[PDB]
DNA sequence: GGGGGGGGGGGGGGGGGGGGGTTTTTGGGGGGGGGG
DNA sequence: CCCCCCCCCCACCCCCCCCCCCCCCCCCCCCCC
């Protein structure tokens, strides 16, 4: 009950007081029997809420602020006094409470997660508690530049000066520690709102998703606050010599770090592909087009001006519609007796991981300063110069082993931190000859491509969509180094060899079950298409013979369903689906397929003056396609007036009329 | 806007207004049942300073003495309290829409009772209108700091230099009395008097209260040849916080208040 | 290691504020226990430098008055345990929550079973240092502690409000716990907690209780808003001790906490979520009372010789001569004796004079000298004065819709003084209206269905030129001033002030005069306590007594003394008087009355309050009959004033 | 390997309950006009 | 020219709406042909 609440919330309280507090003779001052307060106090994390199962310490601790007005300013002072020592050389005591401190940072700072396993306090102290993680992320980034952070490779640095030789279970743990700080303090992020859904929604929907807590702007937890206090604190060159020296106990913490800074940012951003003025002159008259395409579609006079049209139809009915434009335009009449309709059909529904490229808005981008973007940019280039091979050997020579036990999170996090740099690497050579596709060899040794086939597969039967989506995306960064290394020239004919039978069989059937989900599993199906076509061309056992498997109706479904995004995809996804249907249609010439109606609409509303840019690429494909598609459609009806009605359905798998379908002798 | 729901203590915060009082339609407790039942948190919410001023067309800018087109000003902010009634003034800010907040449905208000607009969810049966509003982000007038260091020191280095070689001459007051009234002609009395009374006495308060005017009284007798009005005219012109009015014109409640 | 239910902290820990605002740290119970014990504390051991504990001595008057209210200055909260200063400015809803429990507490301790005469304490905090006008309230000020200077300018009724209240659920288990009344909003009951669901509900009958309450709008004072610019206002909550505290038209001084609330008719007709706000007072002020040294200060300068001449030397100290004025002035400010015989036969005991004389002779400093002096004051110049804004108005109520009286100046200054400077410049229609007010003391209107009699019972002093703008000395009174008989009648001190060409007069005159321009200049240990110090030694240079203190002297020998006529020279004050008869049939003299003999009288009394004696000496009368035998003396023309003084020479130079 | 049937979730419709919906007199101040 | 007068202006049923409950429809999964 929660009497016994407030008598924990009264105990944090006074705990708070006991740690210490500013002197006035302001400089922070630790408290009498400091250590054994803060011993206490990770007790009661340990004593309750983990034992206990609750998170009332993790919230009482919030309330009477700690870490923010305790535990950062004695690591802060702490790493003052020893970096003013060290160009001078009881600190023998005082490096204890700053380990211990830096401890409770740990598990204030722990990764919070849900599931149907977490208890009733857990779930129900879930949204609010993630408020005060992301507080203490902006205040550890923050408080004098985050100098909390050169205290925690300070920290560190006093374990790496004893040799591989020296450092003890204990002092193995004090590094990974330390690297669970660095991943946490990345990891935090705003929380989702989780609305009950027993009682039925009013008129009105949820009024607004934001998390964040009053004393917070999303720009304090943005990338470029880490970035900029992880530059000005050098963790990232403590991460580089830490991967340097790696010749194996911290090596999952490392990568996760790795992945945490990866997970959410597109590699084409940091690369340019009165400069950003100019720009925005572009994307003004880029929506001006939009402009001057909805004036046509309102009206010349004001609303109650309501002159009435009346279509009369082919037959000797009659329609009516007050659309003052629509007189003089029938395309508009009859799209606004249809959007007249007040029915709509039904649509249909459908954690421990956290957002990222595999889940976000297609276009989502970050928008990185431009120093930020020269420090992150030059980190990541010096790990693939160092740290790539051997950290990815490392945990790919872990993961071959115990792979029943790798937890979800750890094989999509494994999964997407390879795909992530095999992509930036292949994009910063494509970019600078200076730069080497060698220096991500690692992916291209056949353990890995092993491994990841496991995962994929693994995955796949077991009817995890997460990790299945994930390995998809690795399978496609894989064919793409695997391509350019093909043209870079034995390990690529070993692999073509080796996604024969079951893999193709595989990759065949991803596509078909892709079209159920989200618009980013569909995405990853068609690059992965796309990347395996390309792949088996190059190589080109038989071409026909892999290529009818993908060649069927719910690929064609996953494609047509994909295309329905059109305006928010980006136009190279649509160069690839065209480029798909060039082949399919033009090529192979299945063309029975395609004469169905879904594509015939999603054709018109993409080559409306309401669709794409008039001089996108994108455009001049489509109406490249839509010329030879009518041509060939008004071919086959000429040819099949029962066409007409085999327009509307699926094609006949009844085959011995089905033949004739397709074909028409 | 923050709210804390009335059937668990859980907070909602951040919450943006629009011109209805807003108030949350769900809770972020998973475990919650609750709908609009809210209580605001007045210590966590944040107010602003806000404050409508009405301006009218300007006297001489009307096109043949018709009435005067008026408009509703928003000011928010620093940006409050600049304005004064009977100021003429210029404005910067954004020119936007303001509903009629009672026909869109609010907390403890029955609506109001031009066609308006409807079909909208929130509205029901009932059709929404707007006035026109300018939300101000800037203000300035178009139409006594009596200590040396607060007036010296709001001065550019060049009006100190300029106060200083005026100083700087021994014969400067002559040089003052002849730059009252340069348009009229003679009487330098009469100048030297204006100057003397643009340039007070010192006002003093007793011991026992009782006050000593510093303000000085000055009376030009004339007949209606002599060039006596152009005097008034001048200071009025001249010189801050002042007033011009006529004798018959002017009643003695007129004069004092009314 | 502790009792988690008396947990409790040091006071660093107190300064060392870590909740997320001020308010979740009053609140949370370890530091509410130890706020408790600092203020607590502070009640108890805070001293003065005396070593005498203030609230000690506080608390032991408040009972003795039976008040509900402890005066608690801010300053000596600011000099000890400061961090409950700070909080008390930052969050006062909360802070002074526990304030008054603490309060309680203490007079409990001191007075056991004070919870029988007051369940209830509440502590009105004084002397809160930062001030601001109703102009420069903001948003920074919302729920903070504030000080605000204003005009009463219009008080409600005196009303019980709701202070805990249980409802009556017509589902269930019907009665629910007692919710606790604001200022600002009703009780909204969401769903009841024994049903958890919606319902009606009704106050409950088994047990609610009630404060007082009362509104107040207060207004920009006057002369404060910069001109042109409009008065601003805010509404002023009373409740409890507080009410009829202040009446229209008074400028007081407010300490309370600025609150605001959601409100759907500003928001409906502004068309933005912009939120009402009040005042919620803690502490309501108007200087005039007194201590007991103060008491005795005034005892103890009362046995001097010349005291009553001190006192007419320290009135307007600051203007020179004119002692007969000084002392018509001093006569009218300390009063006689109201009187009622049997209560068959009610007699004026105010004091009225009129200075009549000639333009820059101080008359109006000296009536605005008197507004500063009087401890009920008001002024009105000339044609400023409406017969209505002199005595009273009905006015068609804009909330009531209809008829109520509004009290005028002599209704302001009820006991007190009203001072018509310019008096000759009033229209006749106005003048004509004091005459009820000066003689009877009261007004009667009878106007839309009102009919009742106020009381105005004050001292009027008015100051008037003579006809033609100066006088003459070769006309009687009646030709140099047009006012009736009737008036002058009710004038009942008359001083005439001549402005006369006189070379060691002006010689000395015109010393004083540029000595005190010098001695008033604005430039002529904390440096505070410096330069009241200087203030002092400028003031007694002309003031016999301190001027404080002869405010305080005034405010007493009104209050507190009634001299009794007795061992009464009744043939020397009836042979006055029938010889100020027979020398004034001169058509044309000051037209002595009845009500002359009784203003004799009150002057003899007002002399003998100056001395506060509760009985009138000879040597009182006698001044009183040189004062009413110069004042006619010298209201007479030259052809006739040196025999006229020479033959009343023998009531008043045997003095 | 595809189609049918069974079972579960989600949405929509219908019903029921509830709450909301100007002239005439009197007094005062100020302005304007007329008579001595 | 001054004062007084007098004139003017002003203060219980029905509809909309919202909530709750029940049934039906649509999708997914499993079994049978
Ligand atoms: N005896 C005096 N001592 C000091 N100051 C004086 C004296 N007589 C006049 N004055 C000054 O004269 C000025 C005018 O005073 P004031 O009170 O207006 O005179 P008054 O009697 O009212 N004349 P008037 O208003 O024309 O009837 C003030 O500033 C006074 O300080
Ligand atoms: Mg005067
Ligand atoms: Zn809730
Ligand atoms: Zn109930």
């Amino acid at each position: 009950a929660d009497f016994s609440l407030t008598v924990l919330r009264a105990r944090i309280a006074l705990l708070a007081t006991a740690i210490g507090g500013p002197d006035y003779t302001p400089p922070y001052k630790l408290g009498d029997d400091c250590l054994a307060c803060l011993k206490d106090l990770k007790r009661w994390f340990k004593l309750v809420d983990d034992q206990q199962k609750r998170w009332d310490v993790a919230m009482a601790v919030a309330e009477y602020r700690i870490l923010t007005d305790d535990l950062l300013p004695i690591l802060i002072d702490w790493e003052n006094k020893c970096s003013l020592a060290a160009k001078l050389a009881n600190k023998a005591y005082y490096d204890k409470i700053a380990l211990n401190c830096l401890q409770l940072l740990v598990l204030m700072t722990w990764p919070l997660i849900v599931t149907e396993q977490s208890s009733s306090n857990q779930i129900t102290l879930y949204g609010e508690l993630k408020k005060h993680q992301l507080v203490y992320k902006k205040t550890i980034l923050s408080m004098e530049s985050g100098k909390v952070l050169r205290a925690a490779i300070r920290l560190a640095l006093d374990v790496i000066k004893i040799d591989r030789l020296s450092r003890t279970p204990r002092d193995n743990m004090v590094l990974k520690l330390v690297l669970n700080f660095f991943r946490n303090v990345i990891a935090i992020e705003p929380g989702e709102f989780t609305i009950n859904t027993k009682k039925s929604m009013p008129k009105k929907g949820i009024t607004s998703i934001d998390t964040l807590p009053p004393n917070v702007s999303m720009d304090d937890i943005s990338l470029n606050t880490v970035i900029s206090s992880f530059h000005k604190n050098k963790v990232f060159g403590f991460l580089l010599t830490l991967t340097s020296s790696l010749s194996d106990f911290i090596n999952i913490p490392l990568l996760e770090i790795m992945f945490y800074f990866t997970k959410d940012v597109n590699q084409e951003l940091l690369f340019p592909r009165t400069s950003a003025g100019f720009e925005l002159s572009k994307l003004l008259q880029k929506e001006h087009q939009m402009r001057k395409n909805v004036i046509k579609h309102t009206s010349a006079r004001h609303s109650r001006f309501g002159g009435l049209l009346s279509i009369q139809t082919p037959d000797k009915t009659r329609l009516t519609v007050s659309g003052s434009q629509a007189l003089v335009d029938e395309k508009i009449a009859l799209q606004k007796l249809d959007d007249s309709k007040k029915w709509n059909k039904r649509i249909i529904k459908k954690e421990g991981l956290p957002n990222s490229l595999l889940n976000s808005q297609t276009g989502k981008a970050i928008f990185f300063t431009e120093s930020n973007g020269k420090h992150f940019k030059e980190f990541i280039n010096n790990f693939i110069d160092s740290g790539f091979n051997i950290l990815l050997h490392s945990v790919t020579n872990y993961f071959t082993t115990e792979q029943d036990r790798m937890v979800t999170l750890e094989q999509v996090e494994y999964l997407l931190f390879f795909a992530w740099f095999v992509k930036y690497q292949l994009l910063r050579s494509k970019i600078d000859n200076s730069a080497d596709i060698k220096q991500v060899s690692e992916a291209l040794k056949e353990v890995t491509f092993i491994l990841v086939s496991s995962l994929l597969r693994s995955a796949y039967d077991l009817k995890n969509w997460t990790v299945t989506h994930a390995g998809m995306i690795a399978f496609n960064e894989l064919l793409n180094l695997v391509s350019r290394t093909k043209a870079a020239q034995d390990i690529e004919f070993i692999v073509s060899r080796l996604f024969s039978d079951e893999r193709i069989q595989l990759l065949s059937n991803l596509p078909k079950i892709g079209s159920k989900y989200s618009l980013q599993f569909m995405k990853s199906c068609i690059e992965l298409t796309h990347s395996v076509l390309k792949v088996l061309e190059q190589y080109s056992v038989n071409f026909q013979k892999v290529q009818a498997n993908y060649m069927t109706e719910p690929v064609i479904e996953t494609y047509i369903n994909f295309l329905e995004r059109f305006r928010e995809l980006e136009d190279d996804s649509i160069k690839k689906v065209f480029s798909f249907f060039h082949r399919v249609f033009v090529q192979a010439k299945e063309q029975a397929l395609l004469f169905r109606f879904d594509l015939i609409i999603l054709l018109r509303e993409m080559l409306s003056p309401d669709g794409l840019d008039r001089m996108s690429r994108s455009r001049k494909y489509v109406s490249q396609f839509s010329d030879y598609f009518l041509a060939r459609l008004k071919k086959r009806l000429k040819k099949s007036p029962a066409w007409f009605v085999g327009l509307l359905f699926p094609p006949l798998h009844n085959s011995e009329v089905g033949f004739y379908q397709r074909y028409g002798e | 806007a923050s709210f804390t729901c009335d059937m668990c203590r859980a907070i909602v915060d951040n919450v943006e207004q629009s011109f209805k009082y807003t108030e949350p339609t769900f809770c972020p407790n998973p475990s919650c049942e609750n709908r609009a039942f809210w209580t605001l948190n007045v210590t966590r919410s944040r107010f602003l300073d806000w404050q409508k001023v009405r301006i009218q067309e300007n006297a001489n800018e009307i096109p043949t003495g018709s009435m005067p087109r008026t408009l509703d000003v928003i000011l928010r902010g620093d940006s409050v309290e600049r304005a004064k009634p009977g100021d003429r003034c210029k404005f910067t800010g954004v020119e936007i829409v303001v509903p009629d907040v009672t026909q869109l449905g609010l907390p403890g208000v029955k609506p109001s009772s031009n066609s308006g607009v409807t079909g909208l969810r929130s509205l029901g049966v009932r059709d929404l209108t707007y006035k026109i509003s300018f939300l101000a982000c800037h203000v300035i007038s178009i139409g006594n700091e009596r200590d040396q260091e607060v007036f010296l020191n709001s001065l550019s280095s060049d009006e100190i230099n300029e106060l200083k070689e005026m100083v700087k001459d021994e014969h400067i007051y002559d040089k003052l009395v002849r730059s009252i009234a340069p348009a009229v002609f003679g009487h330098e009395a009469v100048k030297k008097g204006i100057l003397l009374q643009m340039l007070g006495g010192v006002h003093k308060s007793t011991v026992e209260g009782i006050k000593l005017r510093g303000d000085i009284n000055i009376c030009v007798v004339g007949d209606p040849s002599t060039s006596k009005s152009q005097f008034l005219k001048y200071v009025v012109g001249f010189a801050p916080r002042s007033v011009y009015t006529s004798g018959k014109a002017s009643s003695a409640a007129g004069l004092t208040a009314a | 290691d502790i009792d988690p239910l008396r947990e409790e902290l040091t006071l660093e820990s107190l300064s060392n504020v870590k909740a997320n605002s001020y308010s979740e740290w009053i609140t949370q119970p370890n530091v509410s226990r130890t706020i408790a014990r600092e203020l607590k504390s502070f009640l108890l051991e805070y001293t003065d430098e005396t070593g005498r504990s203030v609230y000690g001595a506080r608390i032991r008057t408040l009972g003795e008055m039976n008040s509900e209210s402890l005066e608690v200055n801010y300053r000596h909260l600011a000099e000890s345990k400061a961090i409950l200063a700070l909080f008390l400015a930052k969050c006062p809803e909360e802070m002074l929550k526990i304030f008054d429990l603490v309060a309680m507490e203490a007079t409990e301790l001191h007075y056991p079973d004070y919870a029988r005469i007051h369940s209830e304490i509440h502590v009105r905090i004084s002397d809160f240092p930062t001030i601001y006008s109703l102009r420069e309230l903001r948003e920074s000020n919302l729920s903070s502690l504030v000080r605000v200077t204003g005009v009463v300018t219009r008080r409600t009724g005196v009303f019980p409000q709701l202070k805990y209240v249980k409802f009556n659920c017509l589902k269930c288990g019907s009665i629910l716990g007692p919710f606790f009344q604001d200022s600002n909003e009703e009780i909204r009951i969401s769903f009841c907690t024994n049903c958890k669901s919606k319902g009606p509900f009704r106050v409950n009958g088994e047990k609610t209780v009630y404060r007082n309450y009362q509104r107040v709008t207060l207004q920009e004072a006057p002369g404060t808003v910069p001109p042109g610019r409009l008065p601003r206002h805010r509404e002023v909550i009373l409740l409890a001790d507080l009410v009829d505290v202040s009446k229209p038209g008074e400028e007081v001084e407010v300490t309370g906490i600025y609150k605001n609330n959601y409100d759907g008719n500003l928001n409906a007709k502004n068309g933005f979520p912009v939120f009402a706000t009040i005042i919620e007072a803690n502490s309501i002020k108007r200087v005039f009372s007194w201590t007991e040294e103060e008491e005795r200060e005034f005892r103890k300068i009362s046995r001097d010789r010349g005291i009553i001449d001190k006192i007419i030397s320290s009135m307007a100290p600051s203007i020179y001569g004119h002692r007969d004025i000084k002392t018509a002035v001093a006569c009218s400010l300390f009063g006689g004796v109201p009187k009622n015989v049997n209560g068959k036969h009610s007699i004026r005991g105010d004091i009225n004079v009129l200075l009549l004389g000639d333009p820059g002779t101080a008359k109006s400093q000296i009536l605005k000298y008197v507004e500063k002096t009087a401890h009920r004051a008001v002024f009105a110049t000339g044609q400023g004065a409406s017969a209505v804004g002199l005595t009273a108005s009905v006015r068609k109520d804009p909330i009531t819709k209809e008829w109520t009286l509004e009290g005028g100046a002599l209704v302001l200054a009820d006991k007190g003084v009203c001072l018509i400077d310019e008096f000759d410049k009033m229209n006749d229609q106005d003048r004509t209206s004091i005459h009820e007010a000066m003689e009877q003391q009261s007004i009667s209107i009878s106007k839309a269905g009102i009919v009742t009699t106020l009381q105005a019972r004050c001292s009027i002093i008015a100051a008037a030129n003579p006809n033609g703008g100066r006088y003459n000395s070769t006309l009687p009174l009646a030709q140099n001033v047009s006012l009736t008989e009737p008036i002058l009648s009710r004038f009942d001190i008359l001083c005439v002030v001549r402005d006369l060409v006189d070379e060691e007069a002006d010689e000395r005159l015109a010393t004083f005069v540029v000595d005190s321009h010098v001695r008033s200049h604005p430039e002529n240990l904390n440096a505070r306590q410096r330069r009241l110090q200087r203030q002092r030694k400028k003031e007694e240079e002309i003031s016999p007594i301190p001027q404080e203190l002869l405010m305080k002297y005034i405010h007493y020998a009104r209050t507190k003394i009634y001299p009794k006529l007795h061992q009464m020279d009744m043939d020397k004050v009836s042979r006055v008087y029938a010889d100020l008869r027979r020398e004034s049939i001169s058509t044309g003299s000051f037209p002595i009355t009845v009500r002359h003999l009784e203003s004799i009288l009150r002057i003899a009394e007002s002399f003998a309050k100056m001395r506060l004696s509760e009985f009138v000496s000879s040597y009182d009368l006698d001044r009183a009959i040189k004062v009413v035998v110069d004042s006619f003396v010298d209201a007479q023309k030259v052809s006739v004033r040196r025999q006229l003084r020479r033959s009343f020479a023998i009531y008043t130079l045997g003095h």
